[PDB]
């Protein structure tokens, strides 16, 4: 058997886990609607690093044209779910 | 050579299937303990490939090298054969070192 | 047998695979040691290699530079 | 700093190494704008009929028809005898023929002369 | 290897040529040479179908080893004395070949020394 | 042999008096029966021919060609009855009449025992083919294709008629048997040189020779599928039959008059084979492959050795079957998408798997995969050429590699990759198309089971 | 892939792309995690050094020198994700992707199985048929008389509407269709 | 099934080469904000690994023990 | 700088539609409505083929000359030929130099 059918809850949990292991983000201040630029005060390079971290975690690469405009954890989980045809 | 080369490829396929269809050794961490049977089979195959004494590769490869050393042949061909014999152990070490020793480099979902 | 993913933990192993891998590695090493004990000459050689520079001029059949 | 990269025909120049992208003038910017406009209007024209529920068949691509016509039937009407075309036609059409004729004639002359003079190792040459 | 080093770096005319050998007659320095003895006749080697390269002066031991192999089939380890005897005969043959090479080498040595000495005598 | 000739002349009124909805059924059934009857000509003797009468005869070279013709007519009917559905009954009967007349003319041509009758029927084959192409073709290039075909043929064939009447006046007869038994050497003269050219050039054009081949792509591309099948399978082999019949009187001039043509056939073999690598049209690719195979056959006939003749016969039969199958396969896609461009409809293996395996088997046969009869013929010709000159192997091997290259290139382009997104009118393959493919391909393998039946009289 | 591109990339966009590429190739060079972390922080500092510069000309010049250095130092064999456009599994599953319209060609005996699926498919087809004309009208309203300037599409602006040109996006085969 | 992820606070970079990296970076006034994301590769069962030569001699102990036993058996078989 | 409101809205609507379509791709429990010895393998896949091949080789192939040609068996000094019954002499007094 191959990998189990990854669901929405797993994606959200793992994205928030990776973001909570980031030393530039306060874990209790971070939510799933938290904007990276406003609600956390990070700059463009930090967003690039977060995108690469999620790429490394989920085993697939998000192109630069699509990745540059993901500024919330909900946006990231939505993009990952749409890429993998996660509907539940 | 059929024996150990075929089983080396089968070990590589086991590794690839286990690590979510990953083939690059730069993302294969510590599988010496995570895959004990695969690592023992790959070690035995790499030792047979390099001509470790009294293995299947021994009885053919050492005899071939001895016959090459004891023949009226090209000097350059002899030297190239010896250097290739060294590089065989070189790349076997490459595979074992980069795939089975060290720390994990694969995605967290194991 | 059913084994679950663990997410950053060492994978769950089985006693069967461990004992099988250990048994086969031990079998290989025992075979190597036993064969080297019985058939060492296949590695170290069996017959002595003579030195030509030690041979006497008589058994090679050469006169002492007389004719 | 570092040794340079020399492009060629079969290994072209990368975009990030091309100075034409690091010196931008407003004319180039509006040229890029109109290029994107043409591409977008073509994409819209394709997508309007691609997603049509009532369409059944092959969406005709005028570019493909133009390409095939230009590569097949438009060549001779646009051909003109010139020194380049004349010399190239003569060379590539006659030179190989004369070269192979000379090679085969020489080989068979040698073989026939050897046969008449009396040694070619013809033993067991039954099937011919 | 050292012989290759001497031949390709030193006086090549002073070292034996492996292809053109022997240069000297077989009785140049031997008062009495005994012909080499062959134990197995042509018909025996033909019937054993040994090989066109295994029919050397050691073919009798090879025939014995093949017979022992065929006779004790299921036990493939039962032919060790015959194998050792064939290996020892081949080893002795190789020793004789090395002896021939060395003899030709020092015969060329002596020939060159004698020629240079005779030329030196001619200088007076 | 009238037991085969008369049933076709009876196919004519049966077709013209059948009711409107049973023309195809009757034509197919009775054509298949006629092919079964013609199968009895394969029992050939070992020394001489089968001299039925004063006018007709058969040997082991014309029998496989007759069987191929009789077998090809039903395939042509099955492939034609799809694109003529909207046609009126009268013009459908006219089309079937054209096909029947073509088969009858070919049957008499392959067995005519004297050269003037053979010429008359060999030229009579032109009229039904021209009518088919220029009346039932699809594009506006069919008129030019017909003109090129007709005039290319006649320009080379009229001097053949002049030379034939000259030969009959000089020697007294044109019967093949009397011609062979009373044969005399041709002297090295300018008159003999031009007689050789007149006797050879018609069949050169019909192959076609490289340089005189420009009619073939036009004619085979603009024609309907039945026209393409009859052109590629049978009508190209008339040149080979005529060449191997008329070369018996051209010796020993051939020994030095074949030198130009051989070159044109060898180097041309490469050139046409390279053209297929850059063809954007599938039918043109198949036509150019036919040109290269026919060049190989021309080499085989020109070097004039028994192995070369056996290889030429085998290659003629094998190419007929393979090219017919390839044209039918391409036509299926054409009826799907109404375009001949190769890169239009891609990734068809996903949507048409059984048609994909038909494509694969046809391509494998085309590139001479052993032990097919294609490979047998090509290999016998190659061995004969190597005996002729050991330097020929370079050109032959180059041709083999390029042939494999373009065959698998066409297969990969049409069948593999991903489907074109907007093309949504690809319906499942019909029983008729699959049956047509199977009836093309099964005789090929059954023939490699027993190859001596297509190896010619030199066997 | 899902985003409509612009006519050009801004200087910030180019800098970010070069940063990501340099980090990826550096990770390819430094296979071990700690070494990669050390040299990645060094690279981050090297990028941060010139982020405050105001002169745009020297900024783009430094970007050009950065580009030249990257080409020289790039990994010959950078790590590629398996499903990436250079990876070992890039188009592995394209042979299993079958368009949905193929189901219209099924035999009635084939459609006899999966009756509920074909009922839902008929629902979807009816929805598409009823929404097509509204989609076309909405697309006609919003574009300039000179044609669209970019390939970005608008959403549905009414409660009962659907986003125009949606059928082929929504009915993609799958990522692993078999 | 339905596995749940471990606590994220258990991942400490202390006791790993990530400590050495962090110290060498702080010596230059630089920070590594992703060390905790990599700590799982060093903490659990991946804490220690064998060397190359140690990997080669994976089953040497049992093989040598069996070798000694068999040699002793065949040596004392010579008491006929 | 992130999605524009129109981009976000279109993505959300397309995402809802796509998830609905994927949900509809599932199968109801009855969807595949299907319309209405211990050692046999060795007998059928080994015994029968070997019977056929043995018959074809023993009674058809070997009926013709030279179709089956075996290498001549090796003869060593000391063996006795089954048909002739003769004994090959021993191999000439080995010097026995060990
Ligand atoms: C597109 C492709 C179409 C097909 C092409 C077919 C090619 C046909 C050519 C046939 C080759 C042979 C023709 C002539 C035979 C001899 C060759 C020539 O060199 O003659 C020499 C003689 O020297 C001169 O060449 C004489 C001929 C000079 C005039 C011919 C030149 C024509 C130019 C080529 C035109 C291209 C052909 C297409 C025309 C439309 C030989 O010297 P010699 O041994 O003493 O004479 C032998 C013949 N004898 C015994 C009967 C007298
Ligand atoms: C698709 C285009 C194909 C073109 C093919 C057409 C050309 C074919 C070759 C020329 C054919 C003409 C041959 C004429 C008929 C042959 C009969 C014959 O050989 O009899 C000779 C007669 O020989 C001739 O008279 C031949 C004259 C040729 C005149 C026609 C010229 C045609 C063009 C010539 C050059 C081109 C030929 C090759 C072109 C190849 C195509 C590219 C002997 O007659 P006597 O007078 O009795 O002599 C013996 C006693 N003294
Ligand atoms: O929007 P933000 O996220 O805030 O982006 C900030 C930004 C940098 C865009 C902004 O401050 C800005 O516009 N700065 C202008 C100057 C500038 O950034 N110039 C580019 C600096 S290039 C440079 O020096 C990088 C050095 C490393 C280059 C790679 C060499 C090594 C490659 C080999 C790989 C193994």
């Amino acid at each position: 058997s191959d990998a189990p059918p990854l669901t929405l809850e797993a994606i959200k949990d793992r994205v928030l886990y990776v973001l909570k292991l980031y030393d530039k983000i306060d874990p209790e201040k971070l939510s799933v609607n938290s904007h990276f630029m406003k609600d956390l005060g990070l700059d463009s390079l930090d967003q690039v690093e977060i995108i690469m971290a999620m790429e490394d975690e989920f085993g697939f690469e998000i192109p630069d044209i699509d990745a540059e405009k993901l500024m919330c954890p909900q946006e990231i989980v939505d993009y990952i779910a749409d890429k993998k045809d996660v509907y539940e | 050579h059929a024996f150990f080369k075929a089983m080396l490829f089968m070990c590589s396929g086991s590794i690839i299937h286990s690590l979510n269809d990953e083939q690059d050794i730069r993302k294969m961490g510590g599988l010496y303990k995570a895959m004990p049977f695969t690592t023992t089979a790959l070690i035995i195959g790499s030792l047979a490939l390099t001509g470790m004494p009294y293995l299947t590769g021994f009885y053919s490869k050492d005899l071939i090298i001895e016959a090459v050393n004891m023949s009226y042949t090209n000097a350059w061909a002899l030297l190239m054969t010896l250097i290739a014999t060294s590089l065989t152990a070189a790349y076997s070490t490459r595979i074992i070192f980069f795939a089975f020793l060290g720390k994990p480099r694969f995605p967290p979902l194991v | 047998v059913h084994i679950e993913p663990r997410y950053r933990q060492f994978p769950q192993l089985t006693r069967s695979q461990l004992i099988q891998a250990e048994f086969f590695s031990a079998t290989m090493w025992f075979w190597i040691l036993w064969r080297f004990w019985h058939d060492s000459d296949a590695v170290l050689g069996h017959f002595p290699y003579p030195d030509p520079s030690q041979w006497t001029d008589e058994e090679l059949g050469i006169l002492p530079d007389d004719e | 700093s570092f040794p340079k990269y020399k492009p060629s025909r079969l290994a072209t120049l990368p975009a990030t190494l091309d100075p034409a992208e690091y010196d931008i003038s407003p004319e180039t910017r509006k040229a890029q704008a109109e290029r994107l406009a043409i591409r977008s209007r073509l994409k819209r024209e394709y997508l309007l009929q691609y997603n049509d529920p009532n369409r059944l068949g092959v969406i005709e691509d005028p570019a493909l028809i133009r390409w095939t016509y230009a590569r097949s039937a438009n060549i001779y009407p646009n051909f003109r005898p010139t020194p380049k075309t004349s010399l190239l036609g003569a060379l590539f059409g006659i030179g190989p023929l004369f070269f192979w004729y000379y090679v085969f004639k020489t080989d068979r002359d040698k073989k026939e002369k050897l046969i008449q003079e009396g040694k070619l190792d013809q033993t067991f040459n039954i099937s011919y | 290897g050292a012989h290759l080093a001497r031949r390709y770096l030193g006086d090549a005319s002073k070292e034996p040529d492996p292809l053109r050998m022997p240069t000297f007659p077989p009785d140049y320095g031997f008062p009495e040479r005994k012909e080499r003895e062959m134990v197995a006749t042509q018909q025996e080697m033909n019937d054993a179908q040994l090989m066109l390269q295994q029919r050397d002066y050691c073919a009798h031991y090879l025939i014995q080893l093949l017979k022992c192999k065929r006779d004790s089939f299921p036990n493939f380890l039962a032919c060790k004395h015959e194998q050792h005897d064939w290996d020892y005969c081949e080893h002795l043959d190789y020793v004789k070949r090395m002896k021939e090479f060395e003899r030709e080498r020092r015969l060329l040595q002596r020939k060159k020394r004698r020629e240079q000495r005779e030329a030196e005598m001619a200088r007076g | 042999m009238l037991k085969i000739i008369i049933p076709t002349t009876m196919l004519l009124p049966m077709t013209w008096m059948s009711k409107h909805n049973m023309i195809w059924i009757n034509a197919t059934v009775h054509s298949l029966l006629i092919s079964l009857i013609s199968l009895s000509l394969l029992n050939q003797l070992g020394e001489n021919s089968l001299n039925f009468s004063l006018t007709f005869f058969s040997d082991s070279l014309s029998a496989p060609l007759l069987v191929l013709t009789t077998w090809l007519l039903p395939l042509m009917l099955m492939a034609s009855q799809s694109h003529l559905s909207k046609e009126t009954t009268t013009r459908k009967k006219l089309y079937i009449t054209m096909l029947i007349l073509l088969q009858l003319f070919l049957i008499m041509t392959f067995t005519a025992t004297e050269l003037i009758l053979f010429y008359i029927l060999f030229e009579a084959t032109l009229v039904p083919t021209l009518i088919i192409i220029t009346r039932w073709g699809n594009q506006t290039e069919r008129l030019n294709a017909g003109l090129y075909f007709l005039f290319y043929t006649l320009a080379g064939s009229l001097p053949l008629l002049v030379a034939l009447v000259y030969i009959q006046n000089t020697t007294g007869s044109l019967n093949f048997l009397i011609i062979h038994y009373w044969s005399h050497p041709l002297s090295n003269s300018w008159s003999n040189i031009f007689m050789w050219l007149a006797c050879i050039m018609a069949f050169m054009v019909k192959m076609p020779l490289y340089g005189l081949h420009l009619w073939l792509p036009k004619a085979h591309v603009e024609a309907p599928i039945a026209g393409s099948m009859v052109l590629a399978a049978v009508l190209l082999k008339l040149g080979g039959y005529g060449m191997m019949r008329i070369t018996t009187i051209l010796n020993p001039l051939t020994n030095y008059m074949a030198y130009p043509f051989l070159m044109l056939s060898m180097w041309g073999m490469i050139m046409t084979s390279s053209i297929c690598l850059r063809q954007t049209d599938l039918k043109s690719l198949i036509a150019y492959s036919s040109v290269s195979h026919m060049a190989l056959v021309i080499v085989a006939i020109m070097i004039q050795t028994p192995w070369s003749f056996m290889g030429a016969t085998a290659l003629m039969i094998a190419h007929g079957l393979t090219s017919s199958m390839l044209f039918c396969l391409a036509n299926t896609n054409y009826e799907r998408v109404h375009s001949r461009t190769m890169i239009l409809a891609r990734g068809l293996q996903t949507l048409l798997p059984l048609m994909a395996t038909w494509w694969l088997v046809a391509s494998l046969t085309n590139l001479a995969l052993p032990p097919s009869i294609n490979l047998i013929g090509e290999l016998f010709i190659i061995t004969a050429s190597f005996s002729w000159s050991n330097i020929t192997i370079i050109l032959m091997g180059m041709n083999m590699m390029i042939t494999a290259l373009y065959s698998l290139y066409m297969l990969i382009t049409t069948q593999r990759g991903k489907y074109t997104h907007h093309i949504n009118n690809i319906k499942p393959s019909f029983t008729r198309e699959n049956a047509l493919m199977a009836l093309h391909i099964l005789p090929l393998l059954l023939l490699t089971l027993n190859p001596k039946m297509i190896l010619g009289p030199l066997y | 892939a899902f985003s409509a591109p612009a006519a050009y990339l801004t200087h910030q966009q180019k800098v970010l792309r070069l940063y990501k590429r340099a980090l990826r190739h550096l990770e390819s060079w430094c296979v071990h995690r700690d070494k990669y972390r050390y040299f990645a922080c060094l690279m981050r500092a090297r990028f941060d050094e010139h982020k405050n510069e105001k002169d745009m000309v020297k900024a783009t010049q430094l970007l050009r020198q950065a580009e030249e250095e990257f080409w020289y130092g790039q990994h010959p064999q950078p790590y590629i994700f398996p499903e990436s456009p250079g990876g070992t599994s890039y188009e592995r599953y394209e042979c299993y992707k079958v368009p949905e319209w193929c189901l219209d060609d099924w035999h009635p005996s084939e459609k006899a199985m999966y009756p509920d699926y074909f009922a839902k498919r008929e629902q979807w087809k009816r929805l598409r048929r009823e929404s097509w004309e509204r989609e076309v009208k909405q697309l006609q309203e919003e574009t300039p008389p000179g044609g669209p300037r970019t390939e970005a599409l608008p959403p549905a602006r009414k409660e009962g509407d659907l986003p125009p040109l949606w059928w082929h996006i929504v009915t993609r085969p799958r990522e692993r269709p078999m | 099934s339905k596995m749940e992820l471990p606590d994220y606070k258990q991942w400490k970079i202390e006791g790993t080469p990530l400590e050495t990296v962090q110290e060498k970076l702080a010596a230059r006034g630089l920070r590594d904000p992703w060390g905790r994301n990599e700590a799982w590769r060093y903490s659990g069962g991946f804490a220690n690994n064998v060397s190359f030569v140690g990997a080669l001699l994976k089953g040497f102990k049992w093989g040598f023990a069996a070798f000694v036993v068999a040699v002793g058996a065949e040596y004392y078989l010579e008491s006929q | 700088s992130g999605y524009t409101p129109d981009e976000k809205l279109r993505l959300q609507q397309l995402r809802e539609l796509r998830r609905r379509w994927l949900k509809d791709q599932e199968l109801s429990p009855r969807e595949p409505v299907l319309p209405p010895r211990h050692s046999i393998f060795a007998v059928t896949h080994v015994l029968i083929p070997v019977w056929i091949i043995h018959y074809y080789l023993k009674y058809h192939v070997t009926a013709k000359p030279y179709t089956v040609v075996e290498r001549k068996p090796r003869i060593f000094p000391g063996d006795t030929i089954l048909e002739t019954g003769e004994v090959i002499p021993l191999m000439k007094e080995f010097p026995d130099q060990h």
